[PDB]
């Protein structure tokens, strides 16, 4: 199965053919998980960022509710690998996430949390360019509302020390505009 | 520039490198071999031992000269191993 | 272009391949030798 | 000057890089222009010396490229002029960018 | 039990390292590793001569308040007794080696460092103690008590 | 140094002949003075360049005349007065028309060689004086060619084949541009050199030579005393040795300084080196001359003195034994007592010697060298190596030595300290190690020394496997390989094949090597055939240019061996196998691949050819057109033993 | 060596853990017949096994010699280049050779090319 | 960091024949002190010079900055001049006076 | 930042810290790296002559746009080989079209 | 005496890598090929010799 | 005559176990860590621990300024000068091998022709 | 003088490592300093061939009743591959006039 996805995958142009090619293919449903973590791992440790196999990974899902459930899943699968994965296959997935995240495959974020507690230099990067590419989308504003409606703890308390970590973090980000609340917390 | 060195004929034999192999020394000819050459150790010695006669390679065979140079009687003059007017190496 | 200009011979690569000084700092005295 | 000639040499050695057995005109070509790598001074004074007398030059071979829908003219010089013309163009060039002489709106440009 | 043996050793500088490593005799203050011209520094700043930062010395000789010349910075300087040191000084008080100016990086900024004059150097009629660089300035003066000249610093501007 | 400050007649004497000194004012003068103190002010001050915008003669001089060749941008300096076109008005014109070098030095060959037979006509014309004083300046110039430099020596040959007593005034200054061709890396240019001192030399009076060359006895720099020294040497084998004898023995007996009695012992050596075997004659003379240096309290004199007893001795192979029969006493004595070079010099010296004595005092005298000789094997002095090395050499090559006590004391730490990875990358080691192990095994037998160095025919390194292969190689040679056991055999042949495959260069060593063990084993040899053949095929592929001609060139000097012990069927396979490549666009391989046949003709008769002639010869007449070399050479080869 | 290919974690764990009789299916080739030959393959494993019967846990230095080398789950060995294969081949063929000329006081330089291919591929 | 074939004195070509020390005296006078220069006079010799410097630095930024320098419509060859070649018209000596002197003066 | 981080650190830049970007931009950052770079940064308007050498040479050139030299090589394809092979069904699929078998090579690692 | 210059610049192990000028691919003649940059396979890219013996470092490093 | 001839002796070991390359020592000394490894990681793959904070972070010595590379890559001691004195053996040597990579590939270009 | 010529009939013919002559030794850091400059210490030498190592301890010759120097010094480092740099790097050095040897 594994060896079959990825050649339908090489041989298709666009992102909606190789769907269409792999969902005709009828393989069986339960794989639904593995087949997507092939997707993940298939173009991510492809050498750079492309546009095409993050898109796939995400009609998967609006086609059968489980594929999000699958995915949603997969961005979990992360959190043990989040220090172990290479420098630069952060800067594929950074992004790579960006992507599902911005146009709406936000709060599966919360699990993700800031602490010089446990954070990998890995996770560091990999959350740091996550921020860097979907502002680079919403804007920083429209981010600004998603923000303020999600409840994202982890990420955004206690603790001022770790808001000290947390708001200096984003001014080296330096996005820092969704920092203010946080900042008139600190006082 | 190259010349004779015409020092007393020894008992050495003369010896001649792939080059030079099948020349007789003064006609410049293959002709007829008949006689052997002789140059005195002054002219061969030591890293001359079994060098050309000319080149200064290894020698693989030995000189024969002509019958020319054989009734003319130039086979009798002085060892013709030649000098270059430099040294000899 | 200011950044490739930060980052900005083979005739000398071509030429020394016609001859070569082929010499040590001993001999180059030579050059202070003055005529007779 | 070296810099410059060099660079002109290898771009004429570009076009027939590929070397099948040429042609007689060719072959001058070839022969001419490895001439001016062994003795690259004698060519930087020769030609100087073209652009500071001869006004008369050599007839141009022309033949057409066919691309099937319009031509394209091709000229053929003969090699010491081309020798001399392609340093004048490195130079020109080279000169031209240092002094900023063409304005940035002109875009077959290097940068890009 | 005075000296057990006579020679024993050393484990110091030698006279040829330092000697061979600085020479105009040898020299003192060594450039750090920032030093640069500051006309370059005007250049990455893109700055042709009319809006270009130079640095102008102004002379008063102490007892009579101008120009013997006017000296720029731009093209460090060591400032010495006058052949060895290239900023040369007529005063008598100025040890062998007396002063150096560095212009370091921090952007471009003038520098004055003390080589440890034996007399000392005033800044402001305010002597400043040696072995650290202190930045310049403008309009601040050098001559460490009263010293036959005095010294000013300029930017060119207007 | 050469920044140190000048005077008017010291700047007098620099430039040549009309120039006028001049101050335009006092006061631009004054500026001048102030310049140094203006240096460091002016510089601090303000100052700046620009340009406008406005419109618009261009003199300059190539060197017209008719033609003229080309000017390198430098040589203006030398060739400038033939740029000026001022023309038609007496020596002035002498200089002029001297030019004509610069046809020599730069142009087309007919130029370079029409221009040198005129120059070679009008030298009785011009005299030596203006020539020499053209040239000894480029010839001395800093950015001299290789070519220009052989040429300009060509000239000065040319022309001292003409002038005699004309160049007295100039021997000097000939010599001292002369002597750096004598010292180096060029071969030609030393003979050459040589040769035109000789000329020199022969060509002036001896009193010239010897007047002249004084000064540069005593000079300061050790350089110009010993290219000197060896100048000596060349204008002593022009001049013969007894004729200049009563200089040198008033040299070495010199009181003055010691610098001049080094020189004059390194001339007696550099003597001894160009002579060489025509020494014979005044050795005696020679030796009396330089004994009394080796007493002497500086030591230089002491070490080059040894060393050149050490040269004669070697040129006097062996004779005049009692002439150096005085010499021997102290150098014992001294080799004892010595620590460093001089006593490593001694042992150069002793070294040649020995063979000259008899077997009876150098029965006792050699077994006394035997014990230092030991204790010295582990300097880290690669001087020490050299000499040592071919002492052994000559020690243990002597009849009157024992085969058991060398095995014993020597080879072990023989084969520990010198077989390294230090030697053999270096030439002259790798040389002198390979004829010292040669002669070794020229006493101790064959069995021993091979069956030692066989395991590093595996070694990693070329060079290495090099060595070893060609001492291999010149070893059974001589002793020939019926000394030889069994297994070592084995190992041997294996040994053989796996260094010769892997092969990084291309060289007859690992092949000459290869056939020449083959050869020496015999008929022994026929068990491994297969092996070889099947390692002569497979490689005979392998990726082609590199090894198709070595392993070609393998069949062709195999061949007999394959023959004589008749198997049939490796001839079937090398016949028609061979003749399949007949096709092969490259040539340096098809070359090798006709030789492979031709030495196939040689044993396999006509009749016999498993690739019958009618096949054959015809297939190989339209090679012919080949054009590169070694195809037409082997291929007329060929067709010239069928066609025989 | 096929014995010593139950010396592998995975596999003697398999088996002690087993509670019935099963038949079960692997491939020790991974993913190598993509870039190389069936009977090649064939030669690095018995290298493989073979080491690993010798000097055991050495050989998993070799095979594990940097601990950002890793292994995945679908295969029994760990994922290396052609370049580092080449070379652990070597390293392993000298743990072999090593041990054998220990055992029989040889001097391991010394043997043959076919001496080392048999005592490598088997019995001699 | 020097070439050692470089020398105090530069030969400079491509001069006119009307040109003023003081122009000279002037341009070459940046880089340091002048030794002292000479300018053919002789028919040949006629519009060359040599320069000569109480450093060999100073020469060196010369030919860098001037190297190829205009003057009129003339484009100066500027070469470091050579050495030795024709030097023996003068003589060596003249020694013993001054040495005398300073075996005289320091003592030494 | 790479430039400034190293000038702050006084210590130079190694390979390691520039193998991400290595191959990336439009310049193609590695092309300051090449040998020649002095020569190639006195050439200027190379995209044009380009342009114009339809005219000089009669060979019509489809990569007239760019130049390796100054942009460096902007694709690979090496993939692109793995990924035919694989999708053929690999190396001995495909060969068991061929005549491999009758050359009797022990493998097919060795094919030249 | 330090060596000191200013900023840092850049260092070596690179700073050499890929030819010269060159010039971008021929005219750009259809008979060239050269669309791939490296080998296909590792067998003649691996090494200069897929095998060499010797027991030299084995034994060396052994102990 | 036990504390002298151990003196000596002792000193046998001293100077032995120091003649070699003390920083050689070390690094084979963290083999023998690596043989410690073996017992408990038979065949180690992925998430096990070591590997685990393996990717989990991804006396005097020298100061000032950089040392230039050196092919073993050996930061200089304590009070070293600080200066570079070299033949430059070690760049060119450096240079040149890095040089013949790029020759293999230029090299390779011709081969499809 | 005669080692960087056999550094380069070792770089010239692509000797490739391990084959180095450098692996002649393999047992020994202490290396030979000699044609030092007299004025030269032990504190000096240490300063400058700490820059390819950490020296650990040199024994510098120095006559015994002079207590001056005679020329030269066994050096050891506290690493081999800071031997292998010195020999191969360090040699044919400048100092104080006169290029000092160095060896194994
Ligand atoms: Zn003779
Ligand atoms: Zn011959
Ligand atoms: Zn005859």
């Amino acid at each position: 199965f594994r060896r079959t996805i990825y050649l339908a995958i090489q041989s298709s142009l666009d992102f909606e053919e190789c769907a269409h090619k792999l969902l005709k293919m009828e393989f069986p449903e339960s794989q639904t998980k593995e087949l997507c973590n092939m997707i993940l791992d298939c173009c991510a440790q492809q050498r750079t960022y492309e546009k095409f196999f993050g898109l796939l990974a995400g009609r998967f899902c609006m086609l059968k509710k489980e594929y999000m459930e699958s995915f949603e899943g997969i961005f979990k699968e992360q959190y043990d690998t989040i220090h172990r994965l290479e420098t630069n296959k952060l800067r594929n997935v950074a992004k790579m996430f960006a992507h599902l995240l911005y146009t709406d495959s936000w709060s599966v974020l919360e699990c993700i949390k800031l602490s010089e507690e446990t954070t990998t230099s890995s996770s560091r990067i990999f959350v740091k360019i996550f921020f860097q590419e979907l502002c680079e989308y919403m804007g920083l504003p429209k981010l600004n509302a998603r923000l303020k409606d999600e409840t994202l703890q982890p990420f955004f308390e206690d603790n001022p020390r770790n808001t000290r970590f947390a708001i200096n973090f984003f001014t080296s980000i330096g996005l820092g505009g969704l920092t203010d609340e946080l900042r008139e917390h600190l006082k | 520039d190259l010349i004779f060195c015409r020092k007393q004929a020894g008992v050495a034999i003369g010896r001649l490198c792939e080059k030079c192999d099948g020349k007789c020394v003064i006609c410049d000819s293959y002709v007829r071999p008949c006689t052997l050459v002789r140059i005195c150790d002054e002219c061969n010695y030591g890293s001359y031992q079994g060098r050309c006669v000319i080149c200064g390679g290894p020698g693989v065979s030995d000189a024969y000269y002509c019958k020319e140079c054989t009734i003319q009687e130039k086979d009798r003059d002085g060892c013709p191993k030649i000098v270059n007017l430099g040294s000899s190496k | 272009p200011g950044y490739h200009a930060p980052v900005a011979d083979p005739f000398a690569e071509h030429r020394p391949p016609k001859i070569a000084d082929r010499e040590d700092e001993y001999k180059k005295h030579r050059r202070t030798m003055i005529i007779s | 000057d070296t810099k410059l000639l060099i660079l002109a040499l290898e771009r004429l050695k570009e076009a027939y890089s590929v070397k099948s057995r040429l042609n007689q005109s060719q072959r001058e070509e070839l022969g001419l222009i490895e001439q001016a790598y062994d003795n690259p001074h004698e060519a930087l004074s020769r030609i100087k010396r073209h652009l500071l007398t001869q006004r008369a030059f050599k007839e141009v071979g022309i033949e057409f490229m066919d691309l099937y829908s319009h031509l394209v003219p091709v000229y053929d010089v003969e090699p010491l002029e081309k020798i001399t013309d392609a340093y004048l163009d490195q130079y020109l060039w080279y000169e031209a960018d240092k002094r900023r002489l063409f304005p940035p709106w002109i875009k077959p440009a290097d940068t890009e | 039990n005075l000296q057990a043996q006579e020679e024993e050793r050393e484990f110091y500088n030698a006279r040829r390292r330092e000697h061979r490593q600085r020479n105009d005799p040898g020299g003192n203050n060594k450039e750090k590793e920032v030093p640069a011209k500051e006309k370059p520094s005007f250049e990455l700043s893109g700055a042709l001569l009319e809006d270009t930062n130079t640095f102008r010395g102004v002379v008063i000789k102490y007892s009579e308040p101008k120009r013997w010349r006017l000296y720029p910075f731009k093209n460090a300087y060591l400032l010495g007794r006058h052949p060895i040191d290239h900023p040369s000084c007529s005063k008598q008080h100025a040890v062998f080696q007396y002063r150096l100016v560095e212009y370091t990086r921090a952007r471009v900024k003038p520098y004055i460092i003390d080589l440890g004059s034996g007399n000392g150097t005033f800044l402001n009629n305010k002597r400043i103690e040696p072995q650290r660089y202190y930045e310049l300035k403008e309009k601040d003066v050098l001559k460490e008590i009263d010293d036959e000249d005095e010294e000013e610093e300029e930017e060119v501007s207007d | 140094e050469r920044n140190r400050p000048l005077s008017d007649e010291e700047l007098d004497a620099m430039f040549p002949e009309g120039y006028k000194v001049l101050p335009p004012p006092a006061g631009y003068v004054p500026i001048r003075t102030p310049a140094r103190k203006l240096t460091a002010t002016p510089t601090p001050l303000g100052g700046m360049t620009g340009f406008h915008m406005q419109t618009e003669m261009k003199s300059v001089n190539d060197q017209p005349s008719g033609n003229l060749p080309f000017l390198k941008p430098d040589d203006i300096q030398y060739f400038d007065k033939l740029l000026v076109d001022v023309d038609e008005s007496e020596e002035q014109k002498e200089r002029k028309i001297m030019k004509l070098l610069l046809k020599i030095k730069n142009g087309t060959p007919p130029m370079r060689k029409a221009a040198l037979r005129q120059i070679t006509d009008k030298a009785r014309e011009f005299g030596a004086g203006p020539l020499f004083n053209q040239i000894l300046p480029l010839l001395m110039s800093p950015t001299l060619e290789d070519q220009e430099r052989h040429l300009l020596v060509k000239v000065i040959d040319r022309i001292l084949y003409k002038l005699d007593d004309l160049v007295r005034p100039y021997v000097h200054k000939i010599l001292v541009v002369i002597e750096p061709l004598l010292i180096d890396e060029d071969y030609y240019a030393r003979v050459e050199g040589r040769e035109i001192i000789s000329n020199l030399a022969k060509a002036a009076g001896l009193a010239t030579m010897i007047s002249t060359m004084r000064p540069d006895i005593d000079n300061m720099d050790e350089y110009v005393r010993n290219t000197t020294a060896r100048a000596f040497a060349v204008v002593a084998s022009a001049l013969g040795i007894p004729s200049l004898l009563p200089f040198l023995k008033a040299v070495c007996k010199s009181k003055k300084s010691w610098q001049a009695r080094h020189t004059g012992i390194k001339i007696v050596q550099q003597i001894a080196i160009l002579m060489g075997c025509a020494i014979l004659p005044h050795l005696r003379s020679l030796v009396e001359i330089i004994e009394h240096g080796l007493v002497d309290e500086q030591q230089k004199v002491r070490t080059i003195s040894a060393l050149a007893i050490a040269a004669l001795a070697e040129a006097a192979t062996p004779y005049g034994i009692e002439s150096f029969d005085s010499v021997l006493k102290p150098l014992w004595k001294g080799i004892r007592q010595h620590r460093g070079k001089g006593l490593a010099a001694f042992l150069k010296a002793i070294g040649y010697l020995i063979p000259l004595m008899d077997a009876e005092y150098a029965n006792y005298y050699t077994r006394e060298v035997m014990l230092i000789l030991i204790r010295e094997f582990q300097s880290p002095d690669e001087e020490m190596k050299k000499i040592v090395l071919k002492v052994v050499k000559q020690c243990c090559g002597t009849d009157g030595v024992e085969a058991n006590y060398i095995k014993t004391e020597i080879l072990p730490p023989f084969f520990k300290h010198f077989w390294q990875h230090r030697m053999a990358l270096d030439r002259r080691n790798y040389r002198q190690l390979v004829d010292t192990t040669v002669e070794l095994a020229n006493k101790v037998g064959a069995a021993e020394i091979i069956s030692r160095i066989v395991d590093d025919l595996k070694d990693e390194a070329e060079q290495y496997r090099k060595m070893v292969m060609e001492t291999i190689e010149k070893i059974m040679g001589n002793l020939g390989a019926a000394d030889i056991d069994h297994k070592l055999e084995e190992q041997l042949i294996d040994g053989i094949l796996y260094a010769f495959q892997e092969q990084t260069t291309e060289d007859s060593v690992m092949l000459n090597g290869f056939g020449t063990v083959v050869n020496a084993l015999g008929k022994r040899v026929k068990p491994y055939l297969p092996q070889i053949c099947g390692t002569v095929l497979w490689r005979l592929n392998n990726k082609s240019a590199k090894v198709r001609q070595q392993a070609a060139d393998l069949i062709s000097r195999t061949a007999v061996v394959m023959k004589t012990c008749q198997e049939e069927k490796l001839m079937g396979h090398l016949g028609v196998v061979l003749y399949e490549y007949l096709g092969e666009e490259y040539p340096e391989v098809l070359g090798s691949i006709l030789g492979a046949l031709k030495a196939i003709v040689n044993v396999i008769g006509m009749h016999k050819m498993t690739p019958p002639i009618k096949d054959l010869l015809p297939r190989l007449t339209p090679i012919l057109k080949n054009r590169h070399e070694k195809v037409q050479e082997n291929c007329i080869d060929l067709v010239g033993r069928i066609a025989d | 060596p096929f014995q010593a290919c139950l010396k592998v974690e995975k596999f003697g764990d398999l088996i002690l853990k087993a509670t019935e009789p099963q038949m079960v299916l692997f491939n020790l080739y991974d993913d190598w017949l993509k870039t190389i030959s069936s009977y090649t393959a064939f030669s690095r494993l018995i290298l493989i096994l073979r080491a690993l019967h010798v000097n055991n846990d050495r050989a998993k230095v070799i095979l594990k010699p940097d601990k950002t080398t890793i292994t995945e789950p679908h295969h029994i060995w760990p994922t290396l280049t052609d370049e580092e294969w080449i070379k652990v081949e070597v390293q392993l063929k000298d743990l072999i050779l090593a041990d054998y000329g220990k055992k029989n006081n040889v001097n391991v330089a010394s043997l043959t090319q076919s001496e080392i291919r048999d005592i490598i591929l088997g019995m001699e | 960091r020097l070439p050692p074939e470089v020398n105090r004195i530069l030969y400079i070509r491509n001069l006119p024949y009307k040109i003023t020390a003081e122009e000279m005296y002037d341009i070459f006078g940046k880089y340091g002190p002048i030794r002292q220069i000479r300018v053919g006079n002789t028919p040949e010799t006629r519009g060359t010079a040599y320069v000569v410097y109480e450093d060999i630095f100073d020469a060196k930024n010369a030919c860098d900055h001037l190297s190829g320098f205009n003057v009129c419509n003339r484009y100066l060859v500027v070469l470091y001049y050579n050495a030795n070649r024709a030097f023996q018209k003068m003589d060596t000596k003249k020694k013993e006076e001054q040495l005398k002197l300073l075996k005289e003066k320091y003592g030494i | 930042l790479k430039r400034q981080e190293a000038i702050a650190q006084n210590r130079r830049l190694t390979l390691e810290d520039l193998e991400d970007s290595w191959d990336r931009g439009i310049p193609r950052i590695n092309t300051l790296f090449q040998k020649d770079r002095h020569t190639l940064a006195y050439d200027k308007g190379w995209r044009v002559r380009t342009d114009f050498k339809q005219y000089q040479v009669l060979k019509q050139n489809p990569f007239w746009w760019t130049h390796q030299r100054h942009d460096g090589k902007l694709w690979n394809l090496n993939n692109y080989r793995t990924d035919m092979i694989q999708a053929l069904g690999g190396v001995e699929g495909i060969l068991e079209h061929t005549l491999f078998k009758g050359t009797y090579f022990p493998t097919w690692e060795g094919l030249f | 005496n330090p060596r000191t210059s200013n900023e840092v610049q850049y260092d070596q192990r690179l700073f050499n890598q890929s030819k010269g000028m060159d010039s971008g691919f021929a005219g750009g003649e259809d008979e060239i090929y050269n669309v791939y940059d490296q080998a296909w396979r590792g067998g003649k890219d691996m090494a200069q010799s897929i095998y060499r013996p010797s027991k030299n470092l084995d034994k060396d490093m052994y102990g | 005559q036990r504390r002298k001839a151990e003196k000596d002796s002792e000193r046998d070991e001293l100077y032995a176990q120091w003649g070699k390359g003390l920083a050689q020592s070390r690094q084979q000394q963290q083999n023998v860590e690596d043989a410690m490894k073996e017992m408990q990681k038979p065949l180690a793959r992925y998430i096990d621990d070591e590997d685990l904070d393996r990717m989990l972070r991804e006396r005097p010595r020298y100061s000032g300024p950089a040392p230039p590379p050196n092919r073993f890559n050996i930061w200089p001691g304590y009070r070293w000068d600080g200066v570079d004195r070299s033949n430059g053996f070690e760049q060119k040597r450096f240079a040149r091998l890095a040089s013949k990579k790029a020759v293999e590939e230029l090299a390779y270009k011709w081969s499809v022709e | 003088k005669l080692i960087n010529e056999l550094n380069e009939r070792e770089v010239q013919l692509g000797v490739a490592d391990k084959v180095s002559w450098h692996s002649e030794y393999k047992d020994s850091a202490w290396i030979f300093l000699g044609g030092l400059p007299y004025e030269l210490t032990e504190g000096d030498i240490i300063c400058v061939f700490s820059q390819y190592g950490e020296i650990v301890n040199i024994n510098l010759v120095r006559d015994k009743k002079t207590g001056k120097s005679k020329g030269f010094c066994f050096l050891c480092y506290e690493d081999q591959r800071s031997t292998i740099l010195a020999v191969d790097n360090f040699n044919g050095i400048k100092i104080k006039g006169r290029t000092i040897r160095v060896d194994h």
